[PDB]
């Protein structure tokens, strides 16, 4: 609807300048060739009268003249016309990409990601490719029937009947076909993001998919998602088709009825056979240009309308708390919970977490323990403040967790994953990953707390080489060598080790672990077996989400 | 004269939209300035 | 280059035929107007509106076919793109991320089959129209006729001349729009990670500096419109002048009728000189994916070799292998072990030393680049795919559980349906029961992407029901001995080392851990890509002492 386009115009404001160069040309385009009909007549008339071949050669002159200078103005506007577009396009691809990554995880378990970047790839260009024509016409048109309007004055009481019986004709049938228009291009958008995310998971999880031979399984589901597609595709078609041969017809029809009164009229009324077709002319261009400017605007409206779901997510405000500004110059690094009861928000009333109230101090390790699926990893997500209790409070240092700034808390409290995953390339640039500035000389001292640096001096550019997309260039422990890495090298006050060792060997698991060596950080470490964690000070056993 | 005509008014719509007329070539611009 | 897009089109040439003849009948039925009415200023109004209505049902009838046809190819073009790209080696897949190929696959056909749609009948209709223009030219005057069919190809000239900027500048555009989107799907997929480390401005500014270099190329090419759209002009103008010249020389009194029909003729050469330039951007365009439709991939044909009977014997002869991207560094060296029915070989190293690599190759992913790797007697290409990779199953590393209903995780990949009972006795056999159950949907419950929404052991519980759905002959596992939990890892061993099924089977365990390698028949000790050490556990303890877990 018409709300939608004010946020577009809202978000295109700063390409004014464009479309004021824009509108001032094309102006002075259409101002041009209404002077080419007057040399193209006079040197038609000349070649076919008395011949002359001096008048004739400053008419052909003037022509060319004329021609030179709309020519220029028409192709120097749709330049700018296209450029124009190209920018809103860009434009609006970087806003919903920065608010995209404003959302709380929650979104992103709600929606797949293949769809997300299918919208986001599609929607835009369905939003915008549109401009380099439509805008065109419609403002000619505009401009040109005001003329033909103005024009009334050959028989002033007989454009009146025009106006009051051309419109409710053509506005109803606009509206009926829109109505089905919009909702048919939405359907169309919704059903080719599904497609796009069946390409999504065969490229991205290919390796599975051969190691099951499914590729053809694969290939069909495309095929049926493209049939869908498909159908719609035929149906928007076929419908647009029909609206035409109907607007078509109602125009031949209300000509016919408007040369039929016009015959009528010539018996006794102020009108002769000079006026009567010097009339018809103004009428029949007034009503190709109302029908084609209503049909214009309608296709406009709903192109901006069939991309609703850009907007939705663009404006969607997130489940999260207010932004914190708490950052202190030292962090003691006491964390502690207070009666804290959690439920996933996407599928509530089922607590993982009954409650908890352990409490965690410097230089103390403490080892938390439990069976698959009793709770530890999201006790690890809400020490990291990526979800919010729905009970109780999260302390770190007699502060609530959510009050802290977010550059500061991921500097002070950082962790390593059960399963980490490293972003395509550089090695230094994935252990130093999120840093405004890093020396070589920190990358390298991380690299050797996390034995590391004996396989990165083996690589083909040392720690410059390429690591491929999601690591999948690495073998699982370089991988959790990397991960480790990656959290030693911000310094941090709180480290959180969920299951780090697991994919090490027996050496790197005992040579590590010592992290309480320089005695001055909080460490938690996540452990399946109490076999491993004997060294702990202080263990914590977790089942059905209490704590023993 | 007034030879009829079989192209669209506007050169840069495509002739789906060509909506057929009755006057032809007297619906063109020429016929806009006419005098 | 072009003949590639004609190519594309050429599947159906008889609905795009019936078209052309429909068009052809109304720009008849459109001309014949003024000779039947009477040529000017005209009971004679009911035929002209007949013929119009006629006209009007004939355009409807050709533009709905046009449509029709339109989707059917692109629809076929769309899916045989990606069946192409999925016919590629594993190797192809580190050269090209995934973001890129996907934004390959749905963008360039999508924008491809846009630009034919929107050109093909736009110049078949100018065409047929100009040719009839032409016709009636003829009658006017056959010597100005031809001299201006005679000037006409110098105006080609130039388009001709900078055909080929279009190409490298759309090339160059959709090379940007790819990398941009490999960037948003990393930035997307890795959610929770990028909350993490804070680095969503960083993700930001790697997004806009792509949108940036996107940027800098469509200036040109809003240049690149502006100057053709003034050349088209130019030359159609002169067209039209160089002749009125000739016809002033001449002067004779039915000029009229020609210059009036020459200057519809110079606008039909006019929309046909905008033409080409769309058609070169849409060569440049296709460049990619008129690459993946025909790039030949370096995997060995699938054979045809389906036995009805067979046991995993499984020998390696001389095996030594090396990565593609780095050819120079030998992975492995000349590996060399036997497994057989009923026996379970414990594959043992520390990280990095090409476990991983020796199932990959086992599987067949990997072509050795040394020796020769054989199953009964058959090297592993000869087998037919779907065979081989029935008869071969394996549980990987971090094993990929896609986001569907968990009864066709278990059962996926395979050619049929399995029956509920089929399902319910994996789930139990692999232990992965004891969750499912509690699961309030059951086997029909949803699963979010990459398996996130479950816990850790339960996709590895998943996965090995998953691998023994199949009833395979040889069974690879990875990592399914650490994460497992207590009842699960009793199943496991109850399978390996005491279930009926065993001397059906044979079993490659990788683990660098103790947790299960005590019972192994045979402990292979992999160090730098090399075996070192083999034999049974009292035979390899024997001759080191404490030969691990010194503490
Ligand atoms: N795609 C690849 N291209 C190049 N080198 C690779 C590739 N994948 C792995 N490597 C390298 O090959 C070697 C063997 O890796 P591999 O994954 O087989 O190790 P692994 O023994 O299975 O490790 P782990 O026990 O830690 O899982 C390593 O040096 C690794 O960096
Ligand atoms: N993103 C999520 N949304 C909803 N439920 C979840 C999500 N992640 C985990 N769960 C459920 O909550 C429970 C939390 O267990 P979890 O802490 O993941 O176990 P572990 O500590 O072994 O990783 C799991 O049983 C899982 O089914
Ligand atoms: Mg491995
Ligand atoms: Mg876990």
């Amino acid at each position: 609807n018409k709300v939608l386009m004010w946020r577009l115009l809202k978000l295109s404001r700063p390409d004014l300048p464009l479309l004021v160069a824009a509108f001032f040309f094309l102006v002075l385009a259409v101002l041009g060739e209404t002077l080419i009909p007057h040399y193209s007549g006079r040197v038609i008339d000349i070649l076919g009268g008395d011949f002359d071949p001096h008048a004739f050669a400053s008419a052909i002159f003037f022509m060319c003249l004329f021609s030179f200078g709309s020519s220029l103005s028409a192709g120097c506007r749709g330049g700018c016309f296209t450029y124009t577009m190209s920018r809103i396009n860009l434009r609006i691809r970087e806003q919903l990409f920065s608010s995209l990554l404003r959302q709380d995880l929650g979104f992103f378990q709600e929606t797949k990601t293949g769809e997300l970047n299918s919208r986001l790839s599609s929607d835009t260009t369905l939003m915008s490719n549109w401009l380099p024509l439509n805008a065109n016409v419609l403002l000619r048109s505009l401009v040109k029937v005001v003329g033909l309007y103005g024009f009334m004055l050959s028989i002033s009481p007989r454009l009146t009947l025009l106006s009051l019986l051309h419109m409710p004709f053509t506005i109803a049938a606009e509206k009926v076909y829109n109505t089905r228009h919009q909702e048919v291009l939405r359907e169309i958008q919704d059903a080719v993001a599904r497609a796009g995310q069946v390409v999504r998971e065969a490229v991205g999880g290919l390796q599975t998919v051969r190691s099951f031979g499914a590729e053809e399984h694969e290939v069909c589901r495309y095929k049926e998602a493209l049939e869908q597609c498909r159908q719609l595709y035929w149906r928007r078609d076929l419908e647009r088709a029909l609206y035409l041969l109907v607007r078509r017809v109602l125009h031949l029809g209300v000509q016919m009825l408007m040369l039929s009164c016009g015959l009528q009229q010539m018996q006794d009324g102020e009108l002769t056979q000079g006026s009567l077709l010097s009339f018809m002319i103004y009428q029949e261009s007034v009503g190709s240009y109302v029908q084609t400017l209503v049909y214009i605007y309608g296709d406009m409206l709903s192109n901006v309308g069939a991309a609703e779901k850009v907007f939705s997510y663009m404006d969607r405000q997130p489940n999260l708390p207010s932004p914190g500004t708490l950052a202190p110059t030292t962090l003691q690094g006491v964390v502690k919970f207070q009666d804290v009861s959690f439920a996933y928000p996407n599928r509530p009333d089922r607590p993982v977490l009954k409650g908890l109230t352990f409490t965690l101090r410097p230089g103390e390790v403490t080892a938390l323990v439990g069976p698959n699926g009793s709770g530890k990893s999201t006790v690890a997500a809400l020490l990291q403040n990526l979800y919010q209790p729905t009970g109780g409070q999260v302390l770190l240092d007699e502060k609530p967790i959510s009050q802290y700034e977010h550059c500061y808390l991921h500097s002070q409290v950082v962790s390593v994953g059960q399963e980490p995953v490293l972003f395509s390339g550089s090695v230094r640039n994935n252990i130093a990953y999120g840093l405004q500035s890093c020396e070589d000389d920190k990358v390298m001292a991380a690299a050797q707390a996390a034995h590391a640096d004996d396989f990165i001096q083996e690589m083909e550019h040392g720690i410059y080489t390429d690591v491929g997309e999601k690591g999948s260039q690495l073998a699982a422990g370089q991988k959790q060598r990397l991960a480790i890495a990656r959290a030693l090298v911000r310094d941090p006050r709180v480290l959180i080790l969920d299951e780090a060792t697991s994919a090490l060997d027996v050496q790197c698991e005992q040579a590590l672990q010592d992290w309480n060596s320089r005695g001055d950080r909080t460490v938690l470490v996540i452990a399946h077996r109490l076999q491993t964690v004997q060294r702990a000070h202080q263990i914590l056993v977790l089942q059905e989400g209490k704590l023993q | 004269q007034r030879v009829r005509r079989l192209l669209p008014c506007d050169l840069d719509i495509h002739p789906s939209h060509r909506l057929l007329t009755l006057m032809n070539n007297c619906v063109c611009d020429g016929a806009v300035w006419n005098a | 280059p072009v003949r590639r897009l004609l190519g594309c089109l050429g599947s159906e040439t008889r609905r795009l035929s019936l078209f052309l003849v429909l068009v052809v009948l109304s720009s008849l039925g459109e001309m014949a107007i003024p000779f039947f009415t009477g040529r000017l200023t005209d009971r004679n109004l009911t035929l002209m509106s007949i013929l119009t209505i006629a006209s009007a049902v004939l355009e409807f009838v050709g533009d709905g076919i046009y449509n029709n046809t339109m989707g059917h190819v692109h629809s076929h073009l769309q899916g045989e793109v990606f069946g192409a790209v999925l016919r590629q080696e594993t190797e192809f897949f580190q050269q090209n991320q995934t973001g890129n190929i996907m934004s390959r696959v749905t963008e360039d056909t999508s924008t491809l089959s846009d630009s034919l749609s929107e050109n093909l009948s736009l110049f078949l209709w100018y065409l047929v129209r100009g040719l009839c223009l032409l016709g009636i030219m003829l009658w006017g005057s056959v010597s100005l006729t031809m001299v201006t069919l005679i000037t006409l190809p110098l105006l080609f000239l130039l388009p001709k001349k900078v055909g080929k900027w279009y190409q490298l500048l759309e090339v160059q555009v959709r090379e940007s729009l790819a990398k941009s989107s490999q960037v948003a799907i990393e930035a997307l997929s890795a959610m929770p990670t990028v909350r993490s480390f804070a680095n969503e401005e960083g993700e930001a500014q790697k997004f806009r500096e792509k949108l940036q270099e996107i940027k800098t190329l469509n200036q040109k090419e809003a240049v690149a419109y502006a100057v053709n759209s003034w050349t088209t002009s130019i030359s159609g103008m002169l067209l039209k002048v160089g002749i009125l010249y000739i016809g002033g020389q001449l002067v004779s009194g039915n000029l009229v009728t020609f210059v009036l029909y020459q200057m519809q003729f110079t606008q039909a050469v006019e929309v046909l000189l905008s033409i080409y330039p769309r058609v070169q951007k849409a060569v440049g365009s296709s460049e990619k994916i008129f690459e993946y439709l025909d790039r030949t991939p370096r995997c060995p044909p699938s054979g045809l070799l389906t036995p009805l009977h067979l046991e995993g014997l499984v020998q390696f002869q001389d095996v030594s292998f090396a990565y593609p991207n780095r050819p120079d560094v030998l992975v492995l060296q000349g590996l060399t072990f036997t497994l057989r029915p009923g026996e379970v070989t414990a594959l043992v190293g520390p990280n990095g030393s090409g476990k991983s690599t020796v199932a990959a190759l086992l599987q067949n992913l990997y072509q050795p680049t040394g020796g020769q790797l054989l199953l009964d007697g058959k090297p592993l290409p000869q087998y037919e795919h779907r065979y081989l990779h029935r008869q071969v199953a394996a549980v990987g590393q971090e094993p990929q559980v896609f986001g569907r209903s968990l009864q066709e995780n278990i059962a996926y990949g395979l050619t049929q349906k399995p029956t509920m009972e089929e399902i319910t006795a994996a789930a139990v056999k692999s232990g992965a029961h004891s969750f499912i159950s509690g699961l309030p949907q059951g086997y029909d419950t949803e699963v979010d992407e990459a398996g996130s929404q479950l816990s850790g052991g339960q996709r590895q519980a998943v996965a090995l029901a998953r691998a023994l759905i199949r009833k395979p002959c040889v069974l690879i596992l990875d990592d399914a001995t650490s994460a497992l939990d207590a009842n699960s890892q009793l199943q496991v061993e109850q399978l390996l080392y005491e279930s009926p099924e065993r001397y059906s089977r044979s079993v490659l365990l990788i683990t660098q851990h103790l947790s299960l390698v005590e019972q192994a028949d045979h402990i292979l000790f992999l160090e730098g890509g090399a075996i070192r050490e083999g034999g049974t556990h009292q035979q390899l303890m024997e001759k080191k002492g404490c030969y691990w877990a010194m503490v």
